[PDB]
RNA sequence: GGUGAAAAGAACCCCGGGAGGGGAGUGAAAUAGAGCCUGAAACCGUGGGCUUACAAGCAGUCACGGCCCCAAGGGGUUGUGG
RNA sequence: GCGUUCCCGAUGCCGAUGAAGGCCGACCCGCGAGGGCGGCUGGAGGUAAGGGAAGUGCGAAUGCCGGCAUGAGUAACGAUAA
């Protein structure tokens, strides 16, 4: 018989930025990051992972055009409309949310994946006035 | 010091001096000496060698004061007009005394 | 001879009560709403039993790969590295090692690429 | 008997949860001069009574 | 279901009540209605095989004979029915009364003697049965009786 | 220690009781007097006299002292109800509850330091 | 339909208009006190333990982790995850 | 194969040093139906081996009888002659 669990770690956050990537093909390792899936202490209903910080929001390729061509529907209020919004308008109208939204269709649906989506922290910079410990990744 | 050994179609990592089950064994009885294959020495100061099926001989001393134990279980399929309630196992479970490496 | 209900039935039915304890509602106070239950829970038992075998082959894949990815190689590579090398041995359960005393790993990895060069 | 019906028992949950606000609230009460007893604010009760005011009976 | 005593009305209008169709209260899904597959008085015997009645009493006494519990009496100085005097004898006649003992004899008064005796069994001759011989663990019995069951197959 | 009252078949549905009961649980005798003196509903003149009793036996029968106890529990059973047809539109006719209580009220002394 | 072997069926005091109770007392027993043996289940309560106010469910099952009564184990509960 | 009632076994054997039934239990024994053990309750019956008999096993028949729930502290409280 055996066993194979890990106690009360040390959130080892991670700061980072390659806005000269797509989102997605980043958003993902984002996510992949987020929840402990490369450091190999696994515990899928622990809770344990880096708490990834991303700066130098937008500036963010996204491979052929969306100029309108990508809309965020995600809204639909309640009487009688779906209010969509094209790319173009988050990036001007406050962006970040752009990696946001690719972030949280990559966690988890449960509370967990919700706790994860917690600890992202996505700003327009460079600058996250917010931290004490960031260990930029590459 | 560390070790692997296999047993039962299964392979545990083995120290010094202790153990559970492992699956019934014709080791008939209690004080009894018996020992199972192994497969990484163990890196302490002593080696850390591992290998093909690590078969160097070498294996680990096991003694064992069991009795073909038990447990609870109720396996019960039910599909519809078809109920098989007809199921216990507790399954042999064979206590051994991991000795030397 | 006239043989009545008398106990039986009663008893029959405290037993399947005790199964049921601590469920929900009258899925715990029916000597039949509990029944209907404990037949999910029947099947729910077995068919998992059937799962967390295979469960943790998957929680382990994870760990070593999550754990072999650190020195620059896929689980997929990894493994392949070992099957053409020889090693009926790490069950991906053992490979608890790429954890406690992670260097008798390293050399399984070092070992492994090896099988690769 | 028509209509409109219960479509399913309430749950012994749902149904003490819809009395949650049933709780009773104590009444109040207040020292009152003369008599060290107790009577409601803002009202004259039958011991002392009241200055000025008649009440029960006293000397 | 008609042996009962109730009415044969049809306690329900059988259509538009929503109540369950019923027919009297007499119906056995009726609690105070008639039984089902009640029990009725019926007799239970049949004719076991004459020659076989027969060869049956004789594994009877046989057993009882090959372990030597057969006993054939004769001398019996129990007079006018006396318990006491039946006790004697038996002493004396090898029975202190540990083993039951079915007793036959063509002399209703050693009968009696024994008649009360709670191990033993008196019975007349022309009533050995293997029940009885069986039922008890010794058999004993008079010459004369010894001889009829003889007669009964030589 | 502990003095006991329960008065038997009071003839009030107990969910109605139970309320000025859950008023007193666990409080100064001196003080629940005061509340249901004054708090309207009818359960109160029936746990009054209960309460109040409670009070008399811990006194006259355990020796307990009055100043120094309160409500140490308390609380109402249902008891035996009485079942009455109710002529019903049409003809239906129906069986009305009138419902019965078991109020059970038991005093305890304070402290005492 | 069934108090108890036997009415010995609850004197007297206390609360209360009464009913009911609390002591007292009878009895082997009063959770044998009177539609009174035994008294199951549904159902209504009081007290205690664990648990819940960002989360979506046939109500369970598998897995880890935490809290509460005995200790290379077990029970009770259940926060996530499947 | 397991249980229920009954008869033979019984002028027997258990039984107030507590039967039957009930309420608990993480024990033991059976693949299972069940069978034992132990602890509280109960207070007078029970019934081995091995056999024989049946009114013999319930979750559903808008089943039947009884009890208790939900709706619900909701509608109502029976002429607006006060
Ligand atoms: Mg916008
Ligand atoms: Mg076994
Ligand atoms: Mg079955
Ligand atoms: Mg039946
Ligand atoms: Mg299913
Ligand atoms: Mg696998
Ligand atoms: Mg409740
Ligand atoms: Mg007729
Ligand atoms: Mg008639
Ligand atoms: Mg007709
Ligand atoms: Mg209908
Ligand atoms: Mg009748
Ligand atoms: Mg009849
Ligand atoms: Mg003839
Ligand atoms: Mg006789
Ligand atoms: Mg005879
Ligand atoms: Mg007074
Ligand atoms: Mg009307
Ligand atoms: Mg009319
Ligand atoms: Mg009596
Ligand atoms: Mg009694
Ligand atoms: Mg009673
Ligand atoms: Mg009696
Ligand atoms: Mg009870
Ligand atoms: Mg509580
Ligand atoms: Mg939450
Ligand atoms: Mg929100
Ligand atoms: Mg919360
Ligand atoms: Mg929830
Ligand atoms: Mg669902
Ligand atoms: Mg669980
Ligand atoms: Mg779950
Ligand atoms: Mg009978
Ligand atoms: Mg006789
Ligand atoms: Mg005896
Ligand atoms: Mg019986
Ligand atoms: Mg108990
Ligand atoms: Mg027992
Ligand atoms: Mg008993
Ligand atoms: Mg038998
Ligand atoms: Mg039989
Ligand atoms: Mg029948
Ligand atoms: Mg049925
Ligand atoms: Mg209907
Ligand atoms: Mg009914
Ligand atoms: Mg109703
Ligand atoms: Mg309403
Ligand atoms: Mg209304
Ligand atoms: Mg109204």
């Amino acid at each position: 018989m055996k066993t194979y669990v890990p106690k009360q770690v040390e959130p080892r956050w991670v700061l980072i930025d390659a806005e000269g990537k797509t989102l997605g093909r980043l958003a993902t390792k984002i996510a992949t990051l987020l929840r402990g899936k490369h450091r190999p202490d696994w515990t899928p209903n622990v809770a344990m992972g880096d708490f990834v910080v991303v700066v130098n929001a937008d500036k963010i390729r996204v491979t052929g055009k969306k100029l309108e061509q990508k809309i965020y529907t995600r809204y639909s209020g309640y009487p009688g409309g779906l209010k969509k919004i094209p790319l173009e308008k988050m990036l001007a109208t406050h962006p970040e949310r752009v990696l946001e939204h690719a972030v949280k269709g990559m966690l988890p649906k449960g509370p967990l994946g919700r706790r994860l989506f917690k600890r992202l922290k996505v700003y327009a910079g460079p600058d996250h006035p917010h931290q004490a410990q960031r260990p930029e990744k590459l | 010091m560390f070790a692997i050994v296999k047993t039962g179609g299964k392979q545990y990592r083995v120290e010094p001096g202790l153990k559970l089950r492992v699956e019934k064994l014709d080791a008939e009885p209690g004080a009894t000496v018996e020992l199972p294959v192994l497969l990484l020495g163990g890196e302490k100061t002593v080696v850390g060698t591992p290998v093909v099926e690590g078969a160097s001989v070498v294996a680990e001393v096991l003694g064992h004061g069991r009795g073909k134990k038990i447990l609870v279980s109720k396996f019960k399929a039910k599909v519809q007009y078809r109920r098989k309630k007809g199921h216990r196992q507790p399954y042999t479970e064979l206590l051994i005394k991991e000795i030397r490496g | 001879p006239r043989a009545k209900t008398g106990v039986v039935r009663r008893r029959k039915h405290k037993k399947i009560l005790k199964l049921a304890k601590g469920y929900w509602g009258l899925r715990s106070k029916s000597f039949r709403k509990a029944r209907e239950t404990l037949f999910a829970a029947g099947n729910y038992a077995y068919a998992h039993r059937k799962r967390r075998k295979r469960d943790f082959r998957r929680l382990w894949i994870v760990r070593i790969n999550a754990a072999c990815r650190q020195h620059g190689l896929n689980y997929s590579t990894f493994i392949h590295g070992l099957k053409k090398a020889g090693i009926e041995v790490d069950r991906k359960n053992l490979a608890d090692l790429a954890v406690r005393e992670p260097q008798v790993f390293a050399e399984l990895v070092e070992r492994a690429k090896a099988a690769q060069g | 008997a028509k209509h409109p019906v219960p479509k399913k028992k309430t749950s012994k949950a749902r149904r003490d949860a819809r009395r949650s606000h049933h709780a009773l609230t104590p009444p109040t009460l207040v020292p009152c001069p003369e008599c060290k007893a107790m009577k409601p604010p803002h009202t004259v009760c039958p011991e002392c009574g009241y200055y000025a005011g008649r009440k029960v009976l006293e000397v | 279901r008609g042996e009962v005593a109730y009415s044969g009305r049809k306690i329900w209008p059988q259509k538009h009540t929503g109540r369950a169709r019923h027919g009297d209260i007499g119906a056995p899904i009726f609690v105070g209605g008639g039984v089902v597959f009640g029990p009725k008085p019926r007799d239970y015997s049949y004719t076991l095989p004459k020659k076989v009645r027969k060869k049956g009493l004789a594994m009877a006494v046989a057993d009882r004979a090959r372990e030597g519990k057969l006993l054939l009496v004769e001398a019996f100085a129990g007079v006018n029915g006396k318990t006491k005097e039946f006790l004697a004898w038996a002493k004396e006649a090898g029975l202190d009364g540990s083993e039951s003992v079915l007793l036959v004899t063509g002399n209703e008064l050693v009968r009696r003697a024994a008649r009360n005796l709670p191990w033993v069994v008196t019975l007349a001759p022309e009533g050995l049965n293997v029940y009885d011989i069986v039922r008890t663990e010794r058999l004993v019995m008079d010459l004369d009786a010894w001889e009829v069951f003889q007669n009964r197959i030589g | 220690m502990e003095a006991k009252a329960i008065a038997r078949y009071v003839r009030i549905s107990p969910r109605k009781v139970r309320l000025v009961v859950d008023l007193i649980r666990g409080k100064s005798l001196e003080e629940a007097r005061n509340i249901l003196r004054y708090t309207n509903k009818r359960g109160a003149y029936f746990v009054a006299k209960v309460l109040e009793s409670a009070a008399a036996n811990a006194v006259n029968n355990h020796d307990m002292l009055e100043d120094r106890l309160y409500v140490k529990a308390a609380y109402v059973d249902e008891g035996p109800a009485l079942k009455r047809v109710l002529p019903r539109a049409r003809g239906r006719a129906d069986i009305i509850k009138k419902r019965t209580s078991h109020i059970t009220v038991i005093l305890g002394e304070k402290h005492g330091k």
